[PDB]
């Protein structure tokens, strides 16, 4: 009987980290997403300067928006995180224990 | 921190279809890992039971 | 077996997956497009 | 292209609502069993003395 | 964020429901064995008389 | 559980996204312009 | 001058009823719950 | 959860800050387009004289 | 196939059902008889 109840225990433990396991990818995911869709605003504007007849002033204003979209990429990488952890910032490796 | 552009870029489209794949491919990995949560739990839920 | 009631446990589990199922229905549903996460289709999402 | 990216990852919403509407049911069939099943111990009570 | 939230904190209705009816069976049950416990060493009292 | 319904906040969120979409189809609709706000194009308006 | 007071001063529109939704619900449980805290009072006077 | 809330309250707040950031960026944007306005017509002016 | 699938293991609802009623019947049933069980013994000692 004590056995399996501590199996029992840490099988429930492990059920919510588990859970909390999920929560971290989806909660990196929606980032990622959104910062999908500013790079696919970034090729539409790259596509556009290629335009021979854009005069320069043209070419700055394209860069004006290149260079936003580019300072939001970083801005969220830096910034998103997950109960502390900056997910998008420093390569890393995390362990959910489920046993 | 990011230095200061020197010239014009080269064949920037391709360099941005690379951003591209490792964007994808990094969500493509997210997907796999949640799969494979959900599977355990479901497993862990029917040998609580048992 | 006064105690604990494991017909009522195994019970519960029948209602989760209906509950997940129909989260994942409304979801497809609100949104429109079948792929709505990486955690669907992850060749979908790429092409 | 665009009727191809449709193809890949538009719905139906038909098969979408006839789906909802079994996911509704089997859910209130479960409430409902369940609470039938709370009771089934009960029947022991009455041994009680 | 609401959603890691409510899987940490939130109560599970499905599951506090069962336990509930477990309890107060068990209680019902307490006190009638608790009762009948006293009652019968009196009947000995009785026959130590 | 009671205290959060996750789905009515997920459609909370699409809805409000395809709403954003039919705004911005109308106004150009209506106006016959698809320039209507600095936001749409930086260059279209300069030249 | 109208769409910044409407955001600043408006209520969503739809988060409203399903707040209204949660608390409905838990007005009826806690009632049932309240119930429930008189049976054990009276399991007790039984037990007397 | 202490944690979960700070969070998603502040992200709620700041959600209407940036509401409000894009106010002003419009309001700044239709006094510009007036001005632009004014500065084409000073130009046909200018070219007739 | 997929209506075949459901001829093989879907569960016919309404069969289940009185197949519930019946049993629940018998649950009672056995409940009170082996009520009186205790008893006869019980009148046993009574005699006693």
């Amino acid at each position: 009987a004590n056995r399996f109840t501590a199996n029992i225990k840490g099988l429930t433990q492990a059920s919510r980290n588990a859970n909390d396991g999920i929560s971290i990818a989806q909660t990196t995911e929606g980032a990622l997403n959104e910062i999908n869709n500013n790079l696919q605003r970034v090729r539409e504007l790259a596509v556009q300067s290629a335009n021979s007849t854009n005069s320069q002033s043209d070419l700055d204003s394209i860069q004006a928006e290149i260079t936003q979209r580019l300072n939001e990429i970083d801005r969220v990488s830096g910034q998103t995180q997950f109960n502390g952890v900056k997910v998008l910032a420093q390569d890393n490796t995390l362990t959910i224990q489920v046993g | 921190l990011a230095e200061a552009a020197a010239t014009t870029t080269e064949n920037p489209l391709q360099k941005i279809d690379a951003a591209l794949a490792q964007v994808d491919t990094l969500r493509s990995d997210l997907g796999a890992v949640q799969n494979r949560f959900n599977s355990a739990i479901t497993n862990l839920g029917n040998t609580v039971n048992n | 077996v006064i105690n604990t009631n494991s017909l009522s446990l195994l019970t519960q589990n029948n209602l989760n997956k209906s509950q997940s199922a129909l989260g994942t229905a409304i979801e497809r549903l609100s949104s429109g497009l079948r792929i709505n996460s990486a955690k669907d289709d992850a060749a979908g999402q790429a092409i | 292209l665009t009727s191809a990216r449709s193809r890949i990852e538009d719905s139906d919403y038909a098969t979408e609502v006839s789906n909802m509407s079994r996911a509704q049911i089997l859910q209130q069939a479960g409430t409902s069993v369940l609470a039938q099943a709370n009771q089934v111990p009960q029947n022991v009570l009455s041994l009680l003395r």
